[PDB]
Protein backbone atom coordinates (compact mmCIF):
# COMPACT_ATOMS: atom_id res chain seq x y z
CA UNK A 1 0.00 0.00 0.00
CA UNK A 2 1.01 3.58 -0.92
CA UNK A 3 1.21 5.92 2.44
CA UNK A 4 1.05 9.31 3.51
CA UNK A 5 4.26 10.52 4.59
CA UNK A 6 4.56 13.52 5.10
CA UNK A 7 1.35 15.64 6.30
CA UNK A 8 0.43 19.56 7.82
CA UNK A 9 -1.87 19.65 10.33
CA UNK A 10 -3.56 23.12 10.87
CA UNK A 11 -5.24 23.82 14.50
CA UNK A 12 -6.74 27.29 15.15
CA UNK A 13 -7.71 27.77 19.00
CA UNK A 14 -10.78 30.46 19.12
CA UNK A 15 -10.05 33.62 22.25
CA UNK A 16 -6.70 32.24 23.08
CA UNK A 17 -6.12 34.90 25.98
CA UNK A 18 -9.62 33.84 27.40
CA UNK A 19 -8.44 29.93 27.66
CA UNK A 20 -8.81 29.02 31.10
CA UNK A 21 -6.35 26.14 31.52
CA UNK A 22 -4.25 25.97 34.86
CA UNK A 23 -0.81 24.84 34.65
CA UNK A 24 -0.60 21.46 33.43
CA UNK A 25 -4.17 21.26 31.78
CA UNK A 26 -4.26 20.89 28.00
CA UNK A 27 -6.47 21.31 25.60
CA UNK A 28 -6.11 18.35 22.76
CA UNK A 29 -6.94 18.54 18.84
CA UNK A 30 -9.08 15.84 17.06
CA UNK A 31 -6.86 13.36 16.01
CA UNK A 32 -6.10 13.15 12.44
CA UNK A 33 -4.19 10.64 10.59
CA UNK A 34 -1.52 9.30 8.19
CA UNK A 35 0.57 6.02 6.97
CA UNK A 36 -0.83 2.83 5.81
CA UNK A 37 -4.50 2.60 5.39
CA UNK A 38 -4.97 5.70 8.45
CA UNK A 39 -3.63 3.25 10.52
CA UNK A 40 -1.22 5.67 12.59
CA UNK A 41 -3.14 8.18 14.31
CA UNK A 42 -2.23 11.62 15.67
CA UNK A 43 -3.24 14.44 17.92
CA UNK A 44 -1.71 17.82 19.30
CA UNK A 45 -1.80 18.28 22.49
CA UNK A 46 -1.15 21.71 23.89
CA UNK A 47 -0.81 23.17 27.72
CA UNK A 48 -1.83 27.05 27.11
CA UNK A 49 -0.54 28.11 31.32
CA UNK A 50 2.82 25.49 30.42
CA UNK A 51 3.35 21.70 31.34
CA UNK A 52 4.83 22.34 34.67
CA UNK A 53 6.92 24.83 36.83
CA UNK A 54 9.82 24.87 34.88
CA UNK A 55 7.60 26.01 32.00
CA UNK A 56 4.81 28.42 33.78
CA UNK A 57 5.99 30.98 31.52
CA UNK A 58 5.50 29.27 28.58
CA UNK A 59 3.19 27.82 25.94
CA UNK A 60 3.67 24.06 25.93
CA UNK A 61 2.97 21.93 22.44
CA UNK A 62 3.47 18.30 21.85
CA UNK A 63 2.73 16.00 19.18
CA UNK A 64 0.52 12.39 20.61
CA UNK A 65 0.93 9.45 18.85
CA UNK A 66 -2.28 7.97 19.50
CA UNK A 67 -2.24 4.93 18.22
CA UNK A 68 -0.28 2.51 15.41
CA UNK A 69 -0.39 -0.73 13.79
CA UNK A 70 2.98 -2.08 15.51
CA UNK A 71 4.58 -0.90 18.12
CA UNK A 72 6.26 2.20 17.46
CA UNK A 73 6.94 5.11 14.54
CA UNK A 74 9.73 7.36 13.89
CA UNK A 75 9.24 10.93 12.66
CA UNK A 76 10.49 14.12 12.48
CA UNK A 77 8.41 17.17 13.21
CA UNK A 78 7.78 21.04 13.50
CA UNK A 79 5.84 23.24 15.30
CA UNK A 80 5.06 27.28 13.55
CA UNK A 81 2.61 29.32 14.69
CA UNK A 82 0.49 31.00 11.52
CA UNK A 83 0.24 34.85 11.48
CA UNK A 84 -3.01 36.68 9.94
CA UNK A 85 -1.54 36.63 6.91
CA UNK A 86 -0.82 32.71 7.07
CA UNK A 87 2.66 33.19 7.14
CA UNK A 88 5.06 30.53 9.55
CA UNK A 89 6.60 32.58 12.88
CA UNK A 90 8.31 31.23 15.73
CA UNK A 91 8.87 28.12 14.27
CA UNK A 92 10.61 25.31 16.43
CA UNK A 93 11.73 21.89 14.61
CA UNK A 94 12.72 18.29 15.99
CA UNK A 95 15.82 18.00 14.18
CA UNK A 96 16.36 14.50 13.89
CA UNK A 97 13.45 11.88 14.13
CA UNK A 98 11.95 10.67 17.29
CA UNK A 99 10.84 7.45 18.55
CA UNK A 100 6.79 7.32 19.21
CA UNK A 101 5.40 4.60 20.44
CA UNK A 102 1.58 4.55 20.71
CA UNK A 103 0.30 6.56 23.59
CA UNK A 104 3.91 8.58 23.63
CA UNK A 105 4.55 12.76 23.17
CA UNK A 106 6.91 14.22 21.93
CA UNK A 107 7.67 17.98 21.80
CA UNK A 108 8.72 21.70 23.12
CA UNK A 109 8.04 22.42 26.58
CA UNK A 110 8.87 25.79 26.35
CA UNK A 111 7.45 26.33 22.77
CA UNK A 112 7.01 30.22 22.95
CA UNK A 113 6.81 32.63 25.90
CA UNK A 114 3.09 33.77 27.02
CA UNK A 115 4.11 37.18 27.60
CA UNK A 116 5.36 37.51 24.33
CA UNK A 117 2.33 35.46 22.64
CA UNK A 118 -0.39 37.61 24.10
CA UNK A 119 1.15 40.70 23.45
CA UNK A 120 -1.08 42.43 20.50
CA UNK A 121 2.04 43.99 18.79
CA UNK A 122 3.58 40.51 18.15
CA UNK A 123 0.91 39.36 15.94
CA UNK A 124 0.38 35.92 16.45
CA UNK A 125 -3.15 36.09 18.10
CA UNK A 126 -5.02 38.32 15.16
CA UNK A 127 -8.85 38.00 16.03
CA UNK A 128 -7.45 36.53 19.47
CA UNK A 129 -7.09 33.07 17.30
CA UNK A 130 -3.95 30.90 17.53
CA UNK A 131 -3.15 29.09 14.95
CA UNK A 132 -0.66 26.43 15.16
CA UNK A 133 0.91 24.25 12.35
CA UNK A 134 2.51 20.86 12.70
CA UNK A 135 4.67 19.10 9.76
CA UNK A 136 5.14 15.48 10.39
CA UNK A 137 7.43 13.36 8.14
CA UNK A 138 7.38 9.93 9.43
CA UNK A 139 10.96 7.63 8.81
CA UNK A 140 10.21 4.49 6.28
CA UNK B 1 16.26 21.36 19.42
CA UNK B 2 15.07 21.15 23.14
CA UNK B 3 12.62 18.25 22.54
CA UNK B 4 11.29 16.61 25.77
CA UNK B 5 8.40 13.98 26.12
CA UNK B 6 5.88 14.13 28.89
CA UNK B 7 7.00 11.37 29.82
CA UNK B 8 9.98 8.41 29.81
CA UNK B 9 10.14 4.91 29.97
CA UNK B 10 13.50 2.33 29.70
Amino acid sequence: SGKVVKFSYMWTINNFSFCREEMGEVIKSSTFSSGANDKLKWCLRVNPKGLDEESKDYLSLYLLLVSCPKSEVRAKFKFSILNAKGEETKAMESQRAYRFVQGKDWGFKKFIRRDFLLDEANGLLPDDKLTLFCEVSVVQ
Amino acid sequence: DEVTSTTSSS
